[PDB]
């Protein structure tokens, strides 16, 4: 368990930091052999002094669907296999509801990486000071605030509160039930669930926008600015729809604290 | 990535061999270089991975006219690093043109020194802000790496010069030093010799050996702010990931630092949380207001209160800052190290961006102006005259500070939109 979580939960650190960061430079018609992507995870695993396990093999990388390559929607899966008396426990449903969330994690990844590079093309930009260099890095600042808060809540949430349960929660059918009340757990505090699904469908917005905002590069610094309003109006909504679910959640109370911690 | 260290001046090197020295204890290393017999954890930034697993420092130190390098240098913990990074007047602009006429052999180290590393992050900086020798060359180099490496990051470590007089030409070289540091690097980490003294004078009962206990409170925060590093966990195991969120605007870079315990040789986090917001357990000294409030913990942490513990500091609202906009405080976690016995295991840091700082440099920019008025006080030293004769960089650093303490409080107003 503590070694899947590792992959499928990122809980080993300079390996989703180095996956991560050389994945996003392709995105297509590169990623589709696998001489590549089955070399980029061993790549990331020696960035971080992990791995000769038995479960480092039966690691797979692998698309569950072709890419038809702003476009914020994207597929990767990334799999791991027991054998026939462990079969019975872990089975086959867990682990693609694992694969379910590591791409949501992988997503989360893809925000850090993309206001990372609109930091770099400003700093090969920053010499002489104006205006338009401070009222636009305002800009990165804000979103990287809003990003590592969304960050935070999964920091919190599907990392250290779940995990703290099913370390003694086993002490034969209770452990599948054990590993399966866990799971979905972490499911149901990712808020892929269709009560929260209005909340997961403001995120998109502020996912396009903000890949929107790295295709954005003083050539046009209105077009920058007026992005930037309807990022804050978005953000602002969030406030109200997050409040409303209150009336109708343990697991949602902490983002009322990361959303909601001074200024309205 | 990779981070190689650079330290100079005597306070640098002090605390330079002590952080050293504190890592090398703080992981399995022995003071000759090899791994220990107990020895999971990374060392693939600062020590290189020599040939019998040796992990060797990446630490370049810089000094002209050596002291206290001959103690360093009959140590057993001169086996650790040196593999030939050492390299052999109290004034700014002397300290520069010495650096200005051996630029290119010490350059030549750094770029040796970066072909020898495989990957690059950064170069951090053990400063000592008018240290004499140290002021000038420091500013000097640090130039040169700015021209040099337009794609690493430099942070400085340094401690400023109040110790509530002394020298009558040190406002002009810290003055000097600060302009450097604003325009010539990319963080500042800031340190107090007073608030530093106080504290040393606080919790124990010293008045003259200040300098080695303080070189343990800088190499604690120090290795502190590096744990999650060097111990990895998953949350900003890149050093760039973690200075995205502490710097708000490129002209506020500088960074308030505490420690939880003022002394640690069972409370919760909770108790802990209201104590490190309590300023005793602040280390740098109308309303001055945080923009960005970071923390990190090390010990033994229950994972649901924490959780709580935000709700009820948030509630009670010792959060004294009035920001500009949505900026809140960030918590992260960091690994309890072992093979160090520690009392009340929980220890915490906080990483903030503070404007009261800018009354300190206010005060130095009271001093200067009033020994520039009187004019009887930059006593016409001649590395200062043949490097400007008419002595108007000093008229323009006065002119950048002089923005960037409006910048500061126009920071300090609820529009940043309006700008000082």
């Amino acid at each position: 368990y503590e070694a899947l979580r590792h992959f499928l939960l990122m809980e080993d650190g300079e390996f989703a930091q180095s996956l991560s960061d050389l994945l996003f430079e392709k995105l297509p018609g590169e990623l589709l052999n696998p001489l590549v992507l089955n070399s980029v995870l061993s790549k990331a695993l020696q960035c971080s002094l992990h791995g000769d396990t038995p479960h480092a093999s039966n690691l797979s990388l692998a698309l569950k669907y072709l890419p038809e390559v702003p476009d914020v929607l994207s597929c990767l899966e990334l799999r791991y296999k027991v054998d026939w008396p462990l079969n019975i426990v872990i089975t086959e449903g867990c682990v693609s509801k694992y694969s379910g969330v590591f791409s949501f994690l992988l997503q989360l990844k893809l925000m850090m990486w993309a206001l990372k590079d609109v930091c770099f093309h400003l700093k090969r930009t920053a010499m002489a000071g104006s205006v338009q260099f401070r009222q636009l890095q305002l800009f990165k600042h804000e979103m990287q605030h809003f990003v590592k808060v969304i960050q935070g809540y999964i920091a919190n949430q599907i990392l250290h509160v779940t995990w703290c349960e099913f370390r003694a929660r086993l002490a034969l059918e209770e452990i599948q039930r054990a590993h399966a009340e866990y799971l979905h757990k972490a499911v149901f505090r990712g808020l892929l669930t269709e009560k929260a699904a209005p909340v997961m469908n403001v995120i998109h917005s502020i996912f396009s926008l903000v890949l929107k905002f790295r295709s954005q590069l003083h050539p046009n610094f209105a077009l920058m600015q007026q992005s930037y309003n309807t990022f804050k109006y978005y953000s602002h909504f969030l406030f109200k729809v997050v409040t409303k679910l209150v009336n109708r959640q343990p697991h949602l109370e902490d983002f009322l604290l990361r959303i909601n911690f001074n200024n309205y | 990535r990779e981070i190689i260290t650079l330290q100079l001046g005597q306070c640098g090197n002090q605390i330079g061999f002590e952080f050293w020295k504190q890592l090398c204890a703080e992981h399995g290393i022995s003071p000759e270089g090899i791994v220990e017999e107990f020895a999971t954890d990374r060392k693939d930034v600062f020590f290189y991975q020599a040939d019998d697993e040796h992990y060797i420092p990446r630490a370049v130190l810089l000094d002209l006219e050596p002291r206290v390098i001959h103690s360093i240098l009959n140590s057993p913990y001169a086996k650790l690093y040196n593999p030939e990074n050492i390299y052999l007047g109290n004034n700014w602009a002397s300290g520069f043109s010495q650096g200005e006429k051996i630029h290119e052999d010490i350059f030549d180290i750094i770029d040796r020194e970066a072909d020898g590393s495989d990957s690059l992050e950064g170069f951090v900086l053990c400063h000592s802000i008018a240290g004499g020798t140290g002021s000038g060359l420091g500013s000097y180099l640090l130039e040169r790496l700015n021209d040099r490496y337009p794609k690493k990051l430099v942070q400085t470590y340094s401690v400023f010069p109040n110790q509530d007089e002394d020298v009558v030409v040190q406002p002009y070289n810290s003055l000097l030093t600060l302009k450097r540091l604003t325009q010539n690097a990319d963080c500042v980490v800031v340190l107090d010799n007073t608030a530093l003294n106080r504290i040393a004078t606080d919790r124990l009962h010293i008045q003259n050996p200040s300098f080695s206990q303080i070189n343990q409170l800088v190499s604690t925060i120090m290795s502190a702010s590096t744990t999650t590093l060097r111990y990895p966990g998953y949350m900003n195991n890149d050093l760039i990931g973690l200075i995205a969120s502490l710097i708000p605007t490129p002209r506020l870079h500088f960074l308030m630092t505490g420690y939880t315990p003022l002394t640690t040789d069972k409370t919760t986090v909770l108790d802990v949380m209201r104590r490190l917001l309590q300023p005793k357990n602040v280390m740098v000294s109308t309303n001055h207001c945080y923009i960005a409030i970071l923390n990190i913990i090390q010990g033994e942490v229950d994972p649901t209160q924490v959780h709580k513990s935000l709700q009820r500091i948030r509630e009670r609202k010792l959060a004294n800052f009035i920001p500009w906009g949505p900026a809140s405080i960030q918590v992260a976690l960091s690994r309890k190290s072992p093979y160090l016995p520690s009392a009340h295991r929980v220890s915490g840091l906080m990483m903030a961006n503070h404007t009261s700082i800018s009354s300190l440099f206010e005060r130095t920019c009271r001093q200067y102006d009033k020994l520039r008025k009187r004019e009887a006080f930059l006593e016409q030293f001649r590395k200062e005259d043949m490097f400007k004769d008419n002595f108007d960089e000093m008229d323009t650093s006065r002119e950048i500070v002089q923005q960037l303490i409006d910048e500061y409080h126009a920071a300090t107003r609820p529009d940043y939109i309006s700008w000082g």
